[PDB]
């Protein structure tokens, strides 16, 4: 089998998050 | 022309109605587990039940976003598992709702009656997951919540680490995401159908 997959870009906060690319 | 299993319109039609119903499911998740305020939602209806429907368009896309991304998947039948990985402030999994699939190499090209009891079915998880907090523990305070995918390995298999599926990219989770050191394991539902056999479960961290 192959994985666990996920999502690059985490769930979103009620209000955005902070910048941090890296 | 030769078909593949994802041409049959029946497969698409099946990938389809999966595909909202994880989507249906993961809003409820997020909603009996509080990982979202109860503010967001609203009550609203789905195979014929009460559902809870987040009504933050941003938390709406992405959850659109993820699972349009495991449609294709089923098509193909190469999705195993989804799972919906709840972790707390500290970055720690603390539940896991997982939903094993199951689907036949083919589809009847004889559509008639396709989806007959596909709802009943789909409707039985619903109303385990609407009461799932009946059998577990409150969560702390700040959790988030991942959405995991497993699938089965091709014969060509793609080593790259950084997988897009419709202009969404994925990678692979951290064993800090996903270990749990002997968690508690909680059956929720199993069923079988000429279309689908799913089953699902909750670990709970000890």
């Amino acid at each position: 089998s192959s994985g666990p997959w996920k999502p690059a870009k985490p769930a979103p906060s009620v209000s955005p998050g902070p910048w941090k690319p890296i | 022309t030769t078909l593949t299993r994802q041409d049959l319109n029946s497969a698409q039609v099946v990938a389809d109605v999966l595909s909202e119903f994880l989507e249906v499911a993961v809003h409820l998740i997020l909603y009996v587990r509080e990982v979202y305020p109860v503010g967001i939602f609203q009550k609203r209806k789905k195979y014929n039940v009460p559902v809870q429907m987040s009504c933050h368009p941003e938390l709406n896309q992405y959850i659109q976003d993820t699972l349009h991304c495991v449609k294709p998947l089923l098509e193909k039948n190469d999705v195993e598992k989804v799972v919906v990985v709840i972790l707390d402030k500290e970055h720690r999994p603390v539940e896991k709702f997982v939903f094993e699939i199951t689907q036949p190499p083919l589809l009847s090209i004889n559509s008639d009656s396709l989806l007959s009891h596909v709802e009943q079915l789909l409707r039985a998880f619903i109303l385990k997951i609407s009461k799932v907090d009946k059998v577990l523990d409150h969560n702390p305070p700040g959790c988030t919540f991942t959405v995991l995918v497993h699938t089965r390995e091709a014969a060509t298999r793609n080593m790259e680490k950084i997988q897009v599926i419709k202009d969404f990219p994925w990678i692979l989770a951290d064993e800090q995401d996903v270990h749990m050191h002997d968690p508690r394991l909680i059956p929720l539902k199993t069923m079988t159908s000429d279309i689908l056999k799913m089953q699902l479960y909750v670990e709970e961290r000890a």
